[PDB]
RNA sequence: AGUAGAAACAAGGC
RNA sequence: GCCUGCUUUUG
RNA sequence: AAUCU
């Protein structure tokens, strides 16, 4: 009633006539950004300058009749003169406290709920449990970490027309909202800010920083979960580390992830160790994930993963013996198989190493909307039998499964720009960049997979490449069949043995699991791991290892450097060079030791020779059991 | 399509050899390479090269300084030669009325005399600035019948200060079809700057500088509760600092630079075609813990209708003293020094009667100068942060706190200055002090030489580095760097002692 | 005992206490007049070293340009703009054979984006020089102003919206006659303010079109003598757009780049590819590291050595891309420079000064000047064409800096083992004008030899070395960007130190900024807590100096100290109020990450509370939401960043006045524009509420959206809600009103 | 005079 | 008497 | 146990 007036006032006059009649809406977005200039290049300068004079501050004109022109003292709070380009008065910082002690008032509930994201960081400082402080020698390492972990359901582009259903209803246009989380969030924060009036513009900023994902490369030690990178600066230092544990709840990604980390640093070490399973005890009794213990996750939590299937065996617990790919969870039911260290090239020229595996062996994949039976040898796939519901879960499993398979017509279909490195040069997992190049859609995998003949055996289904069944010729071992309901809940734990050095066995006596299945992968936890026994670096990384490694010889060389020439053996076999050996590949750690040995023998004999930066260096090389040979080294790598 | 006038454009921005885009065009799709580059070093002369000149102890030689007349003093107030004179006033920093404390703290003080010239300028007028200390007498005494102190006190526009200040100096600004038959129109100077050569009393200044007092120069805001140990571990590092930080003469020279460069601009922007009378007050807490507030001198502000960042504000200033300025008058070239009075100090020569001076000039500033000066509280933080790096470095290595074993057991010392018999060193805090000096000294003496200067020696001494560390340091044009570094020494004190003290440490070094 | 902190570096690293050596707690230098002898410098330099080339008059400007492409061979160690074509494009095809189907898709990633992006991509960026105006002015209203002119002159494509469309505009617009302007002016005596007419013909608008405006750059950290700049203009935009598109994504492919990477995301790549340098080194081999910039970078390279690397990079391409990538390298290769502001003049006997404009340099006896600046003028009086010099054989400062990387990398590239043949080899890192080579061979001699051929190899290219201000040392130490790798980078402090005072935007941004450095310093940097509670402090007070926020519980006499001490007294809990309402500081380490208003929420006053945080206040104001928490900053040694700060929209939450001097200047009718278009925009914000978070899209004139939409929210109001019928007849009255206004 | 330092300020515009 | 105190600053 | 600017 009152915009339609000044639109009249505005079509009256005759320039702003002839802009609002020949201006498009498109052209609107570039006039809109029109102006003299807006730009200080030093603002700090003009602020000290400005804030000395009278009247620097501006604000609308209707200010003034809502503040007085001047108060009780006879100071005057606004002029009548008015900014360049603006309707605008000037005004000055005495009007702001003037607002602040005598001015209208509204109801502050609804503030809480629309800027969330603070409040939250406040309820989540406020019930935190602060812990000692640790001096010691730290590492940080760069990485890519959230801000923001968003909402892992709206995929950054659902969440956009969410807000814009929230806030500007009928501005939306033609989407319709589809998923059943769109719609919950929808209804909520909906019927939370119902009649609100703070700004749609603000609104949507802050649901934009509740719901959308954001990222940021920073140096990190310690946790990388966003709870515990908004107190990084609190947390960890260039000497100090502060123990503390927000207050809030904790996603169970995180906890799973981080046993998974945990498991495989304390498997690592001992299978090296002389009584792997003792030390893996006193390892899990004495570590501690995101303020809870480590046996509590670990009775609680069901986690497919060897190294988590190991801890909880040697803690006497049901095992499933399985794990994840794809999103899919796997559980072998045939065959024994051995990694090889592997390299090779793409259809797209790029060089990548692998880790093929041996033998054959069949595997029982099991998904949320699929199911499949999968046989396969040494690089290569043998057969496979599929039970989805719709086609394009048959085309994940599918896809999925050649993934696994290793098979070179899925190395040599690799087409486009596929970087197997970060942005910055970080070496990304070639498995999962693969499996998400083929998720676009793998035509090429498709039309270059093969043909077969089939038995029609059982009247099962014959493949499609695009919804095309094929019930007499089709893709080589792949077939399809159909269920309604799940074929076997295979989510049934069964009881095992282990022996000192880690090997896990079922009732009969086969073998199930053992340190070599665990991966070579190093990986940066999410939530803090914190362990505490005497030396606080023993599962904290390869940097950190070392560092602290050569500076526990450092502090300790008044006794090493008698003990090194007396009964040295019980200086190679200690406690403390064993985090070490973890990193030195198993399979020169031999000849390192016998060769390394060997010098400081007849560095001994000899007269003269002295050098404690050798015996400084060589030493962790030295614990490993002896292998003797007859090479030589320049370097050792680790 | 590219077509007309694009087109010939097109023709005519290729190599020399074409005559059409589309000849280049193919000419680039049938390119397989045979061996060009081969072909083209082949022809190219041997003189074109990238010789290694090796690096030695033997081959720096020292940086060769400029010749002239001795450097003199530009700073905007006395450093090392000032006088304080207090009444012990208990209100902080920012409280209270400052021509009104100024005129009790000039109360406390009997010895006045009938003022006279001691040493004067050479190019100026004298008598005005001996007036002009008389008219501010005038004008603190009218200050006192006037019923209430008005906190901002205007002066008469009158020869003495006209003068002083530079009003109507300016050339008026015409067109050039009306200035065209001038004899002498020409363009602005615009020469190499006259040479100036180092003088002794830069480096007294710098090691007062680096002194302990007897008084305490910043009082800090509260911040919250400490509820974490990190926090109260990091109140005792702070407890530490600040006790080393708050006892130093170059904290004195922060506040005294903030207090005047704040009050010159809140003053240049409010009162802009008004003179000004502005005292120069500090506020300290002697040994006992009584407040004390204390009188410099005072400033007379000019015009200042400042378009511009780089526009110049003339101010006079006039600073009180006890140092005769026959002792050093090179030091004093752009000074008028006049004598005021005597004074009686605790004294063992019966009562002494040491005469007191008053140093006279006209200096200026700009905005942007101002601004920096207003803002020299952040070199208390360039320091600090360095000490604190240098403990956590050691706290990794034996794990534990540091900050109480080098405060107070003096375990670990590192060189600091060069005495006869050579290298001493000193604790953390002797450390601090001295960073904090050259901060100080850096925002107060701040010129493009330094600049200059600072990253061509960086150059130098990360070479220098290598050749310590024992990585087999090489140049390919070594005197072309030095007369780089060499280009930039020119007049400025503070630049030629940090020059000097590069000799020494290439004579220290490379050994 | 005499003090020297210098021989503190006997003891401690260079390294681990290089912060000292950075004067940066003092004023920078600033330039005081003009920069036109700057200019000459520049222009006669990049002449002088390309001088052996051959010189050629241009057909359509009439300007002489020199071609040194294809030149003699150089003879000396001195600076030589003379490139090799054949040696280009073999380091070129080289490149696509080591790392192979980068241009392929690099290309088809530009092509996507050639065909979707919009004009408004032009007004995001920096300012931009008006041919219309013959300066500077902000990037949306230079585009405002050209694409004025085309419509009135008859080129309407950019109607469609895509900037294609508006590059076959300016194309087009070459090929006419006379083309037609308008200009401001303004007359008091009464203030009239209104418009002229005028007319360009086509040699004009080509040398209006193909000119930069060049200016001196103040606050420059690190040199005793000022440089000089350049700014293009609307009509190379587009054109340089999609370039540096192609070699940005090109340049992600390459490991040897650091153009497009920030932060920590180039250390981190830094130091990924020493490591890998570092592996595949051999260990009897001996090793060495060059810490090198560059001299005369940007005189010496050539646009048509871009045209060359440009028509290879789309081999095997569509001619339309193939012809819309190739006019930015033609534009530059006939490009102008505007000189400057002038000179000034001083005669002491009449006492008296006057100004020269730099378009009488042609016309004007050298008496007056000084014999530097006379044998400037002496020697660039040629290349002189209403009032701007003819500059062909070199860049300017800031532009094409990612193909120049691409380049580096092509001669890094040339170090494989591959194409050397031999025993040595190298690698490194570039980025415009900084590089660090890593050098392998099994002795000296080798050493020499490869550091002998990356010169001359670079030579053939046009780029040269700075023998200078370059040193070679063992593996683990070097420089980059001001980055000291010691055996893994290094923390400096004192280039982050001029971001630890008050910013200047407004109460509640300055607040949050302030701590948001002081974090962001602890995690990236290496200050310490004690110092951080020092920072604190000091920067608590200068913010309550600058903005006379004091205590409320002191005698400070200021201009509002009297509105606080009655806040205070008002209110009960003290420990609520905010620093710029005369409370106090609750911040600690503990808490640095938190806004002001989210700290303190339960202590607030509830009148306070809902005084503050109001929505009715006149003080607020949010535009867009690419603006709201968004605030540039000025950092020492690098452009004007973006940061973004965590704040709660409260009355503190102002904006500052304006500058105000263009009232008393002939432009002052962009003033009346930018009000008059406010105006509308602010209604169509009334009708479309969503038209400041999502752009509009539409072909009809903005009143008829906005009176559509009125009669269908009437009526929808008025079915079921608030509106009766009285308000319903009025309402369609006045709608009816303004068709009969707009249509007639 | 003074600030400053390869060109300007020492008020400017109508 | 009127108006102004950054109207042109690379990446 | 990861792949989102």
């Amino acid at each position: 009633m009152e915009r339609i007036k000044e639109l009249r006032n505005l079509m009256s006059q005759s320039r702003t006539r002839e802009i609002l009649t020949k201006t498009t809406v498109d052209h609107m977005a570039i006039i809109k950004k029109y102006t003299s200039g807006r730009q200080e290049k030093n603002p700090s300068l003009r602020m000290k300058w400005m804030m000395a004079m009278k009247y620097p501050i501006t604000a609308d004109k209707r200010i003034t009749e809502m503040v007085p022109e001047r108060n009780e003292q006879g100071q005057t709070l606004w002029s009548k003169m008015s900014d360049a380009g603006s309707d605008r008065v000037m005004v000055s910082p005495l009007a702001v406290t003037w607002w602040n002690r005598n001015g209208p008032m509204t109801s502050t509930v609804h503030y809480p709920k629309v800027y969330k994201t603070y409040f939250e960081k406040v309820e989540r400082l406020k019930h935190g449990t602060f812990g000692p402080v640790h001096f010691r020698n730290q590492v940080k390492i760069r990485r890519r970490v959230d801000i923001n972990p968003g909402h892992a359901d709206l995929s950054a582009k659902e969440a956009q027309d969410v807000i814009m259903e929230v806030v500007f209803p009928n501005e939306v246009g033609a989407r319709i909202l589809t998923s059943e989380s769109q719609l919950t969030i929808t209804k909520e924060k909906k019927e939370e800010l119902q009649d609100c009036k703070i700004s749609p513009l603000m609104v949507a900023y802050m649901l934009e920083r509740e719901l959308v994902r954001k990222t940021r490369f920073l140096p990190v030690a310690g946790g990388t979960s966003s709870v515990y990178i908004e107190v990084l600066h609190l947390t960890q230092g260039t000497c100090w580390e502060q123990m503390y544990t927000p207050g809030g709840e904790v996603r169970n990604d995180d906890v799973d992830q981080s046993l998974i980390i945990a498991a495989r640093n304390i498997v690592r070490r001992a299978a090296v160790s002389a009584d792997p399973l003792a030390s893996l005890l006193e390892m899990c009794h004495s570590t501690q994930i995101g303020g809870t213990r480590m046996v509590d996750i670990l009775r609680q939590n069901p986690t497919e993963e060897q190294a988590v299937d190991i801890c909880k065996a040697a803690m006497g617990l049901r095992i499933s013996s399985s794990f994840s790919f794809g999103g899919f969870t796997f559980k072998r039911t045939s065959g024994s198989s051995i990694k090889r260290e592997e390299e090779l090239l793409t259809g797209n020229l790029q060089t990548l190493k692998i880790r093929v595996h041996d033998g054959y062996e069949e595997f029982t994949m099991v998904g949320k909307r699929a199911t499949a039976i999968l046989r396969k040898a040494t690089r290569r796939l043998v057969q496979l039998i599929v039970s989805g519901r719709d086609e394009q879960s048959v085309a994940e499993a599918i896809i999925v499964a050649m993934v696994f398979s290793q098979e070179d017509c899925m190395i040599k279909a690799v087409r486009g720009d596929l970087n197997f490195v970060n942005r910055a040069n970080q070496r990304l997992n070639p498995m999962h960049q693969l499996l998400r190049h083929f998720q676009k859609d793998a035509k090429v995998l498709f039309q270059n997979w093969g043909i077969e003949h089939i038995d029609n055996v059982m009247g099962m289904i014959g493949v499609l490449p695009d919804m095309t069944p094929s019930t007499e010729m089709s893709m080589r071992g792949i077939r399809v069949s159909k269920m309604g309901v799940d074929e076997y809940s295979s989510t049934e734990r069964v009881v095992v043995s282990i022996d000192r050095f880690l090997r896990v066995r079922d009732q009969r006596g086969n073998v199930l699991l053992s340190p070599e299945e665990v991966s070579e992968t190093q990986g940066t936890e999410k939530l803090t791991i914190t362990y505490s026994s005497s030396m606080m670096w023993e599962i904290n990384g390869p940097e950190s290892v070392l560092v602290n490694t050569y500076q526990w010889i450092i502090r300790n060389w008044e006794t090493v450097k008698i003990q090194w020439s007396q009964n040295p053996t019980m200086l190679y076999n200690k406690m403390e060079f064993e985090p070490f050996q973890s990193l030195v590949p198993k399979a020169i750690r031999g000849q390192y030791s016998g060769f390394v040995r060997t010098l400081f023998q007849q560095m001994r004999d000899v007269l003269g020779t002295f050098d404690t930066t050798q015996i400084i260096k060589l030493l962790p090389f030295a614990a490993a059991p002896p292998k003797q040979s007859r090479m030589q080294f320049s370097s050792l790598t680790v | 399509e590219i077509t007309g006038t694009m087109r010939r454009l097109a023709d005519q921005s290729l190599p020399p050899n074409f005559s059409c885009l589309e000849n280049f065009r193919a000419y680039v799709d049938g390119f397989e390479p045979n061996g060009y580059i081969e072909g083209k070093l082949s022809q190219m002369s041997k003189e074109v090269n990238a010789k290694i000149e090796p690096f030695l102890k033997t081959t720096p030689r020292p940086i060769r300084l400029p010749d002239g007349p001795p450097c003199f003093q530009r700073s905007k107030f006395l450093l090392m030669d000032a006088l304080k004179l207090s009444i012990e006033d208990p209100s902080h920093e920012g409280e209270g009325i400052p021509l009104y404390d100024a005129i009790k703290c000039m109360r406390t003080f009997f010895g006045w005399k009938e003022p006279y010239i001691v040493k004067p300028h050479e190019k100026g007028i004298n008598p005005n600035y001996l007036l002009s200390w008389k008219q501010v007498l005038a004008e603190l005494q009218d200050i006192e019948n006037e019923e209430k102190i008005p906190r901002t006190k205007n002066m008469k526009k009158t020869s003495q200060l006209k003068w002083a200040l530079g009003e109507n100096m300016a050339p008026e600004k015409v067109d050039f079809d009306n200035c065209r038959d001038v004899s002498d129109l020409k363009q602005y100077d615009s020469d190499e700057p006259e040479l100036r050569s180092l003088s002794s009393w830069i480096q007294n200044e710098f090691n007062k500088a680096c002194e302990l007092t007897d008084s305490t120069w910043i009082e800090l805001d509260e911040i919250g509760e400490d509820v974490a140990p990190i926090e109260y571990i990091a109140s005792m590092r702070r407890n530490y600092f600040t006790a080393e930080v708050s006892h130093c003469r170059a904290t004195e020279y922060i506040m005294k630079g903030v207090y005047i460069n704040t009050a010159l601009l809140n003053a240049s922007c409010a009162a802009m075609d008004d003179f000004q009378l502005i005292p120069m007050i500090s506020k300290c807490r002697t040994k006992e813990g009584r407040r004390k507030t204390n009188l410099y001198g005072f400033i007379i502000k000019g015009r200042s209708h400042l378009r511009n960042d780089t526009d110049v504000v003339n101010f006079v200033s006039m600073e009180f003293s006890l140092t005769d300025p026959r002792l050093e008058p090179h030091k004093w070239e752009k000074y008028c020094v006049l004598e005021i009075g005597d004074m009686l100090l605790r004294s063992a020569i019966g009562q002494m009667s040491r005469p007191m001076f008053l140093y006279v000039r006209t200096n200026g500033t700009s905005k942007i100068k101002m601004k920096w000066g207003m803002e020299m509280r952040r070199c208390l933080l360039q320091s600090l942060q360095q000490i604190e790096s240098m403990i956590e470095a050691e706290s990794s290595v034996k794990e534990k706190d540091m900050t109480k074993e080098f405060f107070e057991n003096k375990s670990e010392t590192w060189p600091i200055g060069e005495s006869p018999k050579g290298v001493e060193d000193g604790s953390i805090g002797k450390v601090c002090r001295t960073l904090l000096a050259k901060s100080v000294f850096n925002s107060l003496y701040a010129s493009p030489q330094l600049e200059g200067f600072s990253a061509e020696s960086r150059k130098l001494l990360l070479v220098v580095q290598a050749l310590r560390d024992n990585l087999e340091p090489g140049t390919f044009d070594l005197e072309g760097l030095y007369e780089a570094i060499e280009e930039c020494l020119i007049n400025d004190p503070w630049v030629l002692l940090n020059a000097s003290w590069f000799n020494s440490f290439l004579t220290h070094a490379l050994r | 005992m005499d003090v020297n902190p210098t021989l503190l570096f006997l003891k401690v690293p260079a390294q681990n206490a290089i912060s000292t050596t950075f004067p940066y707690t003092g004023d920078p230098p600033y330039s005081h007049g003009t920069g036109t002898g700057y200019t000459m410098d520049t222009v006669n330099r990049t002449h002088q070293y390309s001088e052996k080339g051959k010189w050629t008059t241009n057909t359509e400007t009439g300007a002489p340009q020199l071609n040194p492409i294809d030149g003699p061979l150089p003879e000396d160690n001195e600076p030589s703009g003379y490139a090799q074509t054949d040696c280009v494009l073999e380091a070129m095809a080289f490149l696509e054979e080591s790392h192979p189907g980068i241009f392929e898709n690099s290309c088809l990633e530009t092509m996507e984006v050639v065909q979707q992006t919009r004009v408004d991509r032009l007004t995001q960026g920096r300012q931009t020089y008006d041919w219309t105006l013959n300066r500077n002015q902000p990037a949306a209203t230079a585009l405002a102003n050209t694409i004025e002119v085309f419509r009135s002159n008859g080129l309407t494509a950019n109607e469609s919206g895509r900037l294609i469309d508006f590059l076959k505009d300016v194309m087009e617009s070459m090929d006419k006659e006379e083309m037609e302007i308008t200009t401001h002016f303004q007359r008091k005596r009464q203030r009239t303010i209104g418009k002229k007419k005028q007319r360009v013909n086509k040699r004009s608008y080509l040398i209006r079109a193909l000119t930069l405006n060049t200016m001196t750059k103040d606050a420059e950290r690190g040199k005793l003598k000022r440089r000089a700049i350049a700014t293009p203009g609307m009509q190379i935009r587009g054109f340089v757009y999609f370039v540096e598109t192609l070699a940005r994504s090109i340049c992600e492919k390459l490991e040897q780049s650091g153009l497009p990477v920030g932060g920590n995301e180039k250390k981190a790549k830094l130091a990924n590819v020493v490591r890998k340098m570092m592996t595949n080194s051999q260990d009897t081999e001996l090793s060495f590291t060059i810490t090198g910039d560059n001299t005369k970078w940007n005189e010496n390279q050539n646009p048509r050595m871009f045209l060359a690397m440009i028509t290879y990079i789309t081999k095997n391409q569509p001619e339309w891309f193939r012809n819309v990538l190739s006019i930015a390298p033609i534009m530059f290769s006939n490009k102008m420079a505007r000189l400057g502001k002038g000179y000034m003049f001083e005669s002491k006997s009449m006492k008296l000064r006057t100004q020269i404009p730099a378009e009488m340099l042609a016309s004007i006896d050298l008496k007056y000047f000084n014999e530097s600046t006379r044998k400037k003028i002496e020697k660039i009086r040629p290349l002189l064409i209403d009032g701007t010099a003819s500059l062909s054989p070199g860049m300017m400062m800031g532009m094409f800096n990612m193909l120049s990387t691409v380049l580096g990398v092509s001669i890094l590239n040339l170090g494989q083992k591959r194409y050397t043949k031999t025993t040595y080899w190298w690698d490194g890192l570039q980025s415009s004008d900084d590089f660090a080579l890593i050098v392998n061979a099994p002795n000296h001699e080798g050493i020499q030899a490869g550091v002998d051929r990356f010169y001359r190899t670079c030579k053939l290219v046009g780029i040269n070395m700075s023998k200078k201000k370059s040193y070679i040392n063992r593996t683990g130490t070097f420089e980059f960007t001001s980055f000291f790798y010691r055996y893994g980078f290094v923390a400096n402090f004192s280039m982050e130190l001029p971001s630890f005072g008050v910013s200047g935007i407004n109460e509640s941004a300055d607040m949050s900024i302030g701590v948001t450095v002081i974090k962001n310093n602890m995690i990236n940097n290496d200050l310490g807590p004690a110092t951080a509670q020092m920072a604190l402090q000091l920067f608590i007070k200068d913010y309550r100096y600058t903005y006379r926020c004091h205590r409320g519980d002191t005698q400070i006499q200021t201009r509002r100290s009297f509105e606080l001490k009655k806040l205070w007294e008002q209110t009960r809990s003290k420990a609520g109020l905010l620093v710029s309402d005369g409370g106090p500081n609750l911040y600690n380490i503990r808490n640095l990450h938190i806004p002001e208003v989210c700290l303190k929420w339960e202590l607030m006053d509830e009148d306070y509370q809902g005084r503050l945080c109001n929505p009715l206040n006149p003080f607020v104001s949010h535009k867009e939401i690419e603006s709201v928490n968004n605030a540039v900053v000025m950092p020492a040694h690098g452009p004007a960043k973006s940061m973004e700060y965590d704040a709660v929209a409260t009355t503190h939450s102002w904006i500052p006045k304006r500058n105000r001097s263009i009232l008393n200047t002939s432009q002052r009718g962009i003033l009346e524009d930018e009000q008059m278009y406010q105006k509308c925009c602010n209604l169509f914000e009334k009708f479309f509420p969503s038209s400041s978070y999502r752009r509009p899209v539409g072909i009809s004139s903005m009143v008829e959206a906005m009176v559509s939409r009125a009669r269908i929210d009437a009526r929808i109001d008025f079915e079921s809600g608030r509106i009766k019928k009285e308000e319903f007849a009025e309402i369609m009255k006045i709608c009816s009103t303004i068709e009969e206004l707009r249509r007639q």
